[PDB]
RNA sequence: CUAAGAAAUUCACGGCGGGCUUGAUGUCCGCGUCUACCUGGUUCACUGCCGUGUAGGCAG
């Protein structure tokens, strides 16, 4: 929740194959969540060796192509598979429906620790950057530069250090290699205040959300509602419905050194503005922050606005 | 009885295009092979010298505005600098038929129009518009900008009866001045011959030559055309002046403007001059509207008074009303 | 405002994949009117390139954005009688300026 | 309250363009065989004003119609403002008639200033100036050598008569024309050089020639006393007093002595400037141009 | 330490045969684009030269 000295810019992102569905109710961008887990990721690959921290991203979204077809005439798509290898025998068995998308995408991460204080400026970006460009970043690939135009623009821009001129100077230029691009950012106090608007007969959050992304039409007792924005529905952390546990007691955990919990995911409201619309970059950073006395795992992004 | 939905006058009194020519004082009288001022382009590059938003403090981009000075291409038309007279020669043929309408809707209003314009020519006929007329053409108030700063323009009025000349008037536009209306005695025969065009008797087709001796090599004035942002950094860019295909000209338009200042009977001034008869009477060159449609004086306000509801108006202001028939236009809603 | 950022957006996405900006045939008013979506430096580039290859500011652009907002809303001569549409206008403005303001940066 | 929407003011003091001419000295009564400057096409590509060999001096000639009127604007939107401004100028005009400013204009007219590559290491420039009104000459004036130079004015025994014409006819009662012609020694087949299109020099009709607007400027070098020095020499009238070739705009809008800021509390709040602020003004005036917003 | 970690849609193919779209027509009336401007960025950080090598004096 701490704002940052830096924001460490990681650049375009060619990521392919990645989840699609990330959800049991959307099926667009992947998850936020899985942004904050590749940062904790690579806070732990390369971080504790830099002696920094990391702990934001920004989720830009340069281009987005899924494996997707609209099947013969219908207003609703369907996945494009793979074909898994066979079984003892040649069944052609179980066939488990999972999406993949190929995304451009750009993050810009908050450093906390010692980067300029012990460490010099682009030899830590180029570092994460050639760091970075060994994993995967939502469940896909992160496909390396071999075209042309070679960039390596990992800039390692500080921001508590110069004058406010100077400092809007940094972030109008920050934002000039977003220029494509589409932040996204919770928008959790609009869901509120949207279920507020419509409590009128029952205030569910799940009927605030499925009525308010939709093109909802209604015509004079001949037109569509004033679209107010673009307002996707994603995944805004997990919430538990069973107890804790202990590290050996859980069969079949994921290891036996941390405690397990049985979750459920929680849909909240987000945007795709344009990076120009936000007053500084820092603002639009996702961070995971976690309630371990009730079930509420929340990612989401503070100072939004 | 209520007015046409369309109704429409043709245009009386139609000018030329006026041409521009250049030759020397005292051949002007045998001036029948006089060659054309052409439009020549220059190119100018001119500091900056807008009202820009005042109290600027650094000169941070006013020191780099020399740095980057305007280039620009105009076209402009000066006279051979052995020829220090300018001659505008144009026709005009007077139509006659100033009160019949071509997109009259209703057959009850077009009978009321028409038997109105015909008792204002029987009891007070066109000899006074006519008048006015000859005087407009009498000085050559057609010469917009190549009148001022002028050593002497002297018009020359032809009227072609057969192809041959029948009449011919010379005038000294300075004598007659831009102001007073005097009635003289030459120009009284010039006014009753466009009143008996106009009038309908006999058609009138005169040939209106004006020279001005401004100087040798001077700037003339043509028309200014519009320019379409078509173009690049070069190629007349800024301002381009009209011309028929040899020759510098003045637009029809600009020409039977003013041929048609008319009115000294606006109320809200008596000695600003005469302005050109238009509905809300009207100057580009002012931003004024005079005869403004809340005091009773436009035309539409008079029209509608005179017509619908027989309110025969001051007999100031029934010639203003018949003096933009002549002009013509697009009447009613 | 979704309007000037789709514009925006528009803008950017046309000058990334072509770079084709140059003399050819055909591509006189891309080099005056087109400084926003104009390309990188040429090959044969003379000393003083920054007026004739590439100037340094959006200068037809910001009349351009003033025209596209006037033809967008059709103004009227009585839209000013309060202050909801000159509201409108001062923002139209003030927006047009911003976009100068980040399209002058641009060249640089 | 303020001033006008749209307002204008049409020029006066008419320049023409320049037609050059070679000639040999002591031959300035004939000009009338003169050989016009050709300019050739010779290769790199330059346009050098070949001079022939039989032909050392330039003649420039060129010719001056000053209006007068110079209150009246062209087309004023405020009908409150034209009239204030005219009385303005007219008790300007009434005050002190604008006699010193003609006889910067004549001290202009003195010295070659619309030569400007063609002057400088010229033996002796005599322009001639003509008066013509029905088609002959009335009094021709012959300027010296001495007299010329670049800064110094002062009542000559015949430089007074010559500005009390330009201040007869820019006072609005009968006008006057001047057939300004120029003869300066330059050297045989010295590249003489007028101006340049987008090489391209400019040329009317079988000859070469300098742009009215060029001559204009140099014509209108009135502007002494602006905030910063007076030290090198007087600049040329402009609203904002811009310079290129020294290349620092001057009269700089932090400081209320630039025309826009002079004439606005001139006619509105009434703070009459100085005599020379005023001179500036008027002159600002006789130049025309878009003012108001 | 990411609804994490994992994955071959393959083989083949005759679109094809026909055809009358046609008849008639009033685009009308009218107009003020104005005023000013130093291209003297270098229309190539040049151009033929004593020796194939940089070392130069005649409108240079």
């Amino acid at each position: 929740v701490t704002d940052p000295e830096a924001l460490l810019l990681l650049p375009r992102l060619s990521i392919q194959n990645a989840n699609a569905i990330s959800s049991p109710l959307t099926w667009g961008f992947p998850s936020p969540g899985a942004f904050t887990g590749f940062v904790h990721a690579l806070q732990r690959r390369v971080g504790i060796s830099l002696d920094i921290e990391l702990d934001g991203v920004g989720i830009v979204c340069h281009r987005f192509e899924a494996q997707i077809s609209q099947p013969a005439g219908k207003r609703t798509k369907v996945f494009n598979l793979t074909r898994n290898p066979l079984n003892r025998d040649g069944s052609t068995a179980a066939i488990v429906e999972e999406g993949r998308a190929h995304l451009e995408v750009s993050l810009l991460l908050g450093v906390h620790g010692d980067g300029l204080d012990d460490h010099p400026a682009q030899e830590i970006a180029r570092q994460v950057q050639e760091q970075a460009g060994a994993m995967r970043l939502a469940g896909g690939s992160i496909l390396p530069w071999c075209n042309e135009r070679f960039p390596a623009p990992n800039a390692e821009l500080l921001m508590l250090g110069g004058s406010d001129e100077q400092r809007r100077k940094n972030q109008r230029r920050l934002t000039r290699r977003l220029l494509p691009g589409f932040a996204l950012v919770s928008r959790e106090a609009l869901l509120q205040q949207h279920l507020e608007t419509l409590r009128t007969t029952l205030p569910e959050a799940t009927t605030l959300d499925a009525l308010l992304d939709l093109c909802r039409i209604n015509f004079e007792p001949w037109q569509v509602r004033d679209k107010p924005g673009w307002l996707v529905p994603i995944p805004a952390g997990y919430n538990a419905l069973s107890p804790l546990y202990l590290p050996g007691e859980v069969r079949n955990a994921r290891d036996r050194e941390t405690p397990l919990r049985f979750v459920e995911n929680l849909f909240g409201l987000g945007e795709w503005l344009s990076p120009h619309r936000v007053a500084a970059l820092s603002d639009l950073l996702w961070y995971h922050h976690a309630e371990p006395d009730k079930g509420l795992y929340r990612w989401s992004t503070p100072r939004f606005v | 009885l209520s007015t046409a939905s369309v109704l429409a006058f043709e245009r009386k009194l139609d000018p030329s295009d006026a041409l521009m020519s250049a030759g020397a004082w005292a051949q002007r009288d045998a001036s029948q092979e006089w060659p054309a001022v052409t439009v020549r382009e220059k190119s100018v590059r001119g500091t900056i010298s807008n009202r820009l938003k005042t109290k600027d403090r650094d000169p941070a981009k006013l020191d780099a505005s020399i740095q980057s000075p305007n280039l620009q291409t105009v076209d402009v038309a000066n006279l051979p600098s052995d020829a220090d007279t300018l001659k505008v020669r144009f026709t005009l043929r007077v139509l006659g038929g100033a009160g019949t309408p071509s997109a009259c809707n209703d057959a009850a209003y077009r009978d009321k129009l028409l038997q109105t314009v015909a008792t204002y020519v029987n009891e007070q006929g066109f000899a006074e518009l006519a008048r006015r007329y000859a005087h407009n053409l009498a000085n050559a108030r057609f010469l917009w900008r190549n009148r001022v700063g002028a050593e002497a323009v002297e018009v020359r009025i032809n009227h072609i009866r057969q192809g041959e000349v029948a009449r011919t008037w010379r005038f000294d536009a300075l004598a007659i001045g831009l102001r007073d209306f005097k009635a003289d005695a030459e120009l009284d025969a010039l006014a009753e011959l466009i009143a008996s065009g106009l009038s309908g008797s006999g058609h009138v087709l005169l040939e209106v030559v004006a020279f001005a001796r401004i100087g040798d090599g001077q700037e003339v004035f043509p028309s200014q055309e519009l320019i379409l942002d078509k173009g690049d950094k070069k190629g007349q860019k800024s301002k381009t002046l009209y011309s028929v295909r040899d020759a510098a000209a003045i637009h029809s338009q600009k020409i039977g403007n003013a041929l048609r200042t008319i009115d000294t009977w606006y109320p809200d001034e008596d000695g600003l001059g005469p302005i050109a008869v238009e509905p809300y009477g009207s100057v580009t060159s002012q931003g004024k509207a005079y005869r403004q449609p809340k005091q009773k004086l436009d035309f539409y306000t008079l029209l509608d008074n005179w017509v619908l509801r027989d309110e025969a108006p001051a007999v100031e202001q029934q010639h203003y009303v018949i003096a933009n028939l002549i002009r013509g236009g697009v009447f009613g809603e | 405002g979704q309007i000037c950022d789709e514009a925006l957006q528009y803008a950017a996405r046309l000058r990334e994949l072509e770079p084709g900006w140059s003399a050819t045939p055909g591509c006189q008013l891309h080099d005056a009117e087109q400084l926003w979506l104009d390309p990188l430096r040429a090959q044969t580039d003379e000393t003083f390139l920054q007026r004739r290859l590439r100037g340094d500011w959006p200068a037809e652009v910001g009349n351009r954005f003033a025209n596209w907002l006037n033809r967008a809303v059709s103004s009227d001569s009585q839209i000013l009688g309060s202050p909801e549409a000159a509201q409108w206008s001062q923002e139209l403005s003030k927006e047009l300026t911003m976009f100068k303001e980040i399209l002058e940066d641009e060249r640089d």
